[PDB]
């Protein structure tokens, strides 16, 4: 910039076989509150919970949940500065093949696009790795699509996948209960569940959000309706 | 009084004598040795700093009562 | 198969436990019933442990 | 008096044939006797004050 | 220990740590108590108010002068709570950015807007090991073209989100619940007394009462889009009416 | 110098001797007639609870001469 | 401070426990050791002052240059280290170069000291390049605020002064700037009185012998900024050590 810089990368291997550095990542994703994004193959739900506990937040504008473009949303885990860039990158991304395309970005190709720059952000220097891990859903070309992106580059295509607080007991209550190819009315009652599982962030509808994205595009919806669905669970 | 020292016997415990409190005897080697002059004109430049650690260090000890004229502490 | 374990500790406890609910109930034989709940509620404190990344040492 | 001699409390006895000699009054410690005892400097509450 | 092991090298430049987010990224929060400013935020819905504390320490200073409201643009203006060192760069790195969509879009950017491309922007310093993260963090206040009166904080890691009532300062968690209260009660706001909200609020955590030349006021009312200093005068005039409340 | 987390090593017998000044240095055990004549080229690397004034209330600069007071030195 | 082995105090990308840099505090030092620039705001304009040492009796006026003139109505005074104060001044003067050109009329300072600043920041922000030891002030005259006077530290803070000295002795200069009104007063008879300032400063007992550098952007020159005339300058010199005695 105005300076000589750094290009030395911050990670190491090990003789163990692992990067340190998106070690301690994962160990910030978990910290997070719960978001879940579930495929049920009729639509894409991601719900998450927000820790406000003051519900002094005027948003109806940025959330947890912000709409990356008309088919395409996106939920995160952990931490909120390393969310902000994610959520303006995506943005970009959704702009470069909208010019092209004219259709939005499609999600399995959005993943090998973010993942070649969150690769590179630990493999060089003057950047860090990540340690928000993304959920992507949309709906384009009638089909609907869920991943999973890593803080380190990896990409997953998952049918139901947990993170934030207590993702292990997130995961195995989802196979229990969702099987692949239920309906639309279990992927979100078993997402609404995930996040009661342990909640302890104001128990108030503006504390979560959720967004779900089907045939018509993708909205985000009003927090009174998903306090409707959080009332049946216990 | 607590802190004093007072001697006993060893061979039946009688209070032998009555001492006053005293230092260790690292704290002995810690007491006064003096040091002697360089004198102010005598010890280069500085001329503003002379001003300073007279004023603040030896004055209020020997010249005390233009301080307790000041009303300072 | 309902445990995931954790320790040899948590084998020997699903035994344990299923003693103290039979003394509370006031059993003077130990039921198949009791191996049940003890299972349950044995693996219930590994899950607490599991959320809190803990082994068996806090 | 068999009253005065108690768990909590302390008493002398002979080196010679162990009997309770005498009672003497309760447990202390040198260094607290003092910090008790005196109170120097004293400190004014005004100053603390505005606060 | 913790705050200040070695990991990685993630207690001197930005990577992850066994905290579960970043050690010098945390010094970045701590930082803001070190400049000694405390500031609330109240959102009114005829006027968006932010007082903070104006670090006065000479009595050679000309008033008009020495401040840290600034005017982003001629719908935006700001407080910068934190390191001063930080404050100042931070706010010309905004300028840039507020004038850039200016050309562009032809019109006055939205507070939300501003927010974003600011938050953004300390987001890079925080991703970055070539620069650590700003000490301040910049609290906006303006009316939005159709939301209404809006007021959006950015982080001094960068991550922004709206509220009705912020608080940042050397004690952001006690503010906040003193301003959560007053929310509660509600008064209804005027252009009065969201004003007067703010300020003692600033005032009873703290445990002050000020001067007017030791508190600054700034709003953006919709008298007119473009941002006022509001001047001692006027200052004066919000600090006695805080008197017998509510 | 405080600063202490340590649970390996670090005596803390050098914590106690730090901590003692202050305890000696507040006024309920008097100090305010005797001076305590501080010296230290680097006050770089200790902490404010020791040094700040108002606990040792003067405080004397030394900057780096200029060419008279090389004139009277010499 | 600390004196870490590894960072903190080494580096200059790296915060403390507190949130502070140890960095730009040993610079902060420099100013303290060499000689005082004073400069007060009048409303007519600004009036400059630093005394430069005469350390070598085989030196002309023009050496060691603490004060420059940076557009043709700003000035720049500066104290402390002379190298890190060259950076700065070739920044300035650039800035305030091309807002003259292309604008036409005369830079409001306010908006200068917070551009200035910010760079004097952003290099203290980098671990690759060096905080800046160097105090200094930027001085104008105005058609939109009239004068102004802001002075910067070493940290990349600025505030605006009615009347500012940094250098080895701010506290005294301070003092005797407090106890005067030159806040509002005319340039004519500042000049004289920044000058007598100076003398109170500088000691026959710590330093041999200086050059008066005073800077006029005042109503003599018509708003013009030039390094003092040598008439006007001697006249202000020989008032300042007939006063004291």
């Amino acid at each position: 910039m105005a300076e000589r810089g750094y290009s030395f990368s911050l990670t190491t291997f090990s003789p163990s076989g692992k990067l340190v550095q998106i070690e301690y990542a994962l160990a910030a994703v978990a910290g997070g509150a719960p978001s879940v994004g579930i495929k049920a193959a009729n639509g894409v739900v991601l719900a998450t919970e927000k820790k406000q506990k003051s519900i002094l937040y005027d948003e109806r504008s940025v959330h947890k949940v912000e709409p990356i473009t008309k088919h395409i949303g996106l939920v995160y885990s952990g931490m909120g500065p390393d969310y902000r860039v994610l959520v303006h990158r995506a943005r970009k991304l959704a702009q470069q093949y909208y010019l092209v395309y004219q259709e939005p970005i499609p999600t399995a190709q959005l993943v090998q696009r973010v993942a070649s720059v969150m690769q590179e952000y630990t493999q060089s220097g003057g950047v860090r790795p990540f340690g928000v891990s993304l959920l992507i859903c949309g709906w384009n070309e009638g089909r609907p699509y869920l991943f999973q992106s890593d803080p380190s580059g990896a990409y997953f295509a998952w049918k139901a996948t947990a993170m934030g607080k207590n993702y292990v007991n997130g995961k195995t209550f989802l196979e229990k209960r969702y099987n692949e190819d239920l309906e639309l009315e279990d992927a979100i009652h078993t997402a609404i569940l995930t996040l009661k599982e342990s909640f302890e962030g104001q128990m108030t509808e503006d504390n979560i959000e959720v967004g779900i994205c089907n045939e018509a595009g993708f909205r985000r919806l009003t927090p009174t309706e998903v306090r409707d669905y959080l009332a049946a669970i216990a | 009084k607590p802190g004093d020292l007072v001697g006993v016997n060893k061979d039946s415990y009688l209070i032998l004598e009555t001492l006053p409190t005293e230092y260790d005897s690292r704290v002995k080697a810690m007491e006064v040795d003096e040091r002697p002059t360089e004198q102010y004109s005598d010890i280069g430049g500085l001329d503003k700093q002379i001003q300073e650690l007279v004023e603040a260090i030896v004055l209020p000890m020997n010249h005390k009562e233009k301080f307790e004229n000041l009303g300072i502490q | 198969e309902l445990m995931p374990g954790a320790s040899g500790a948590e084998v020997k406890g699903v035994c344990t436990e299923a003693g103290m609910y039979a003394l509370r109930e006031r059993r003077v034989h130990v039921t198949q019933e009791d191996f049940e709940m003890a299972v349950a509620k044995v693996m219930q404190k590994d899950s607490e442990k599991n959320m809190s990344i803990k082994k068996l040492w806090k | 008096d068999k009253s005065k001699l108690k768990p909590g409390t302390r008493v002398a006895l002979d080196m010679t044939t162990l009997t309770i000699m005498r009672y003497l009054p309760r447990e202390v410690d040198p260094l607290v006797y003092n910090m008790s005892h005196e109170d120097p400097g004293n400190v004014s509450y005004s100053e603390i004050g505005g606060l | 220990m913790s705050r200040g092991s070695s990991a990685g090298f993630d207690r001197h430049i930005t990577i992850f740590s066994p905290e579960g987010r970043l050690y010098q990224v945390e010094y970045a929060f701590k930082a803001i108590n070190q400049g000694g400013l405390t500031s609330v935020a109240v959102r009114g819905k005829d006027c968006a108010v932010i007082v903070t504390q104006k670090k006065v320490p000479d009595k050679l200073l000309d008033s008009s002068t020495v401040t840290h409201l600034f005017k982003i643009t001629e719908n935006i203006g700001c407080v910068m709570t934190g390191m001063t060192a930080d404050s100042r760069s931070q706010v010309q790195r905004a300028r840039y950015e507020a004038a850039n969509w200016k050309y562009k879009y032809g019109y006055e950017i939205p507070v939300d807007m501003l927010c974003k491309r600011i938050a953004d922007i300390s987001q890079v310093y925080t991703q970055n090991a070539e620069m650590r993260p700003l000490g301040c963090c910049m609290i906006l206040i303006g009316i939005d073209e159709e939301q209404g009166p809006q007021v959006y904080k950015c982080d001094p890691a960068g991550y922004y989100c709206g509220f009705k009532a912020t608080a940042a300062g050397v004690k952001q968690t006690e503010s906040t619940s003193f301003l959560e209260k007053k929310v509660k009660k509600k008064f209804d706001w005027t252009f009065e007394q969201t004003v007067e909200t703010a300020i003692t609020c600033l005032s009873t955590v703290l445990s002050i009462d000020f001067k007017p030349s030791e508190i600054e006021v700034g709003v953006v009312t919709v008298e007119n889009p473009k941002f006022r200093i509001l001047t001692e005068a006027e200052i004066d005039a919000h600090l006695v009416a805080l008197a017998e409340r509510d | 110098t405080k600063r202490f987390d340590s649970e390996k090593a670090g005596d803390r017998e050098v914590q106690r001797t730090m901590l003692e000044l202050l305890n000696q240095l507040d006024g309920f055990q008097p100090n305010t007639q005797v001076k305590v004549i501080a010296a230290t080229n680097r006050v770089d690397i200790l902490d404010p609870a020791l040094l700040r004034s108002g606990r040792l209330d003067r405080k004397i600069e030394f900057p780096m001469p200029n060419e008279e007071a090389r004139a009277r030195i010499m | 401070m600390s004196s870490i082995g590894t960072g903190y105090d080494l580096s200059a990308s790296t915060f403390s426990p507190d949130g502070r840099v140890f960095q730009v505090e040993y610079a902060m030092k420099a100013v303290e050791n060499s000689s005082t620039a004073i400069g007060i705001r009048c409303k007519d304009g600004v009036v400059f002052g630093v005394e430069k040492l005469v350390l070598s009796k085989l030196y002309e006026e023009g050496s060691n240059k603490r004060l420059f003139n940076v557009d043709r109505h700003v000035g720049m005074a500066v104290a402390g280290l002379l190298a890190d104060a060259r950076s700065l001044a070739d920044i300035a003067r650039e800035e305030a170069s091309n807002f003259r050109s292309n604008f036409g009329y005369n830079i409001p300072l306010k908006h200068l000291a917070d551009r200035v600043a910010m760079y004097v920041h952003a290099y203290t922000l980098y671990s690759a390049v060096r905080p800046f030891g160097c105090s200094f002030m930027l001085g104008s005259y105005s058609v939109n605020d009239g004068a102004q006077l802001y002075m910067i530290d070493p940290s990349g803070v600025s505030y605006g002064y009615w009347g500012c000295a940094i250098g080895k002795a701010r506290q005294a200069a301070k003092t005797e700037i407090e106890k005067l009104q030159m806040k509002e007063m005319t340039c004519r008879d500042v000049v004289k009185e920044v000058a007598k300032i100076i003398y109170i400063v500088h000691d026959e007992v710590k330093d041999k012998a200086f050059e008066l550098e005073l800077s006029w952007v005042g109503e003599l020159t018509k708003g013009r900024h030039e390094i003092v005339p040598k008439d006007v300058r001697e006249e202000a010199e020989k008032y300042a050590k007939e006063s004291l005695k």
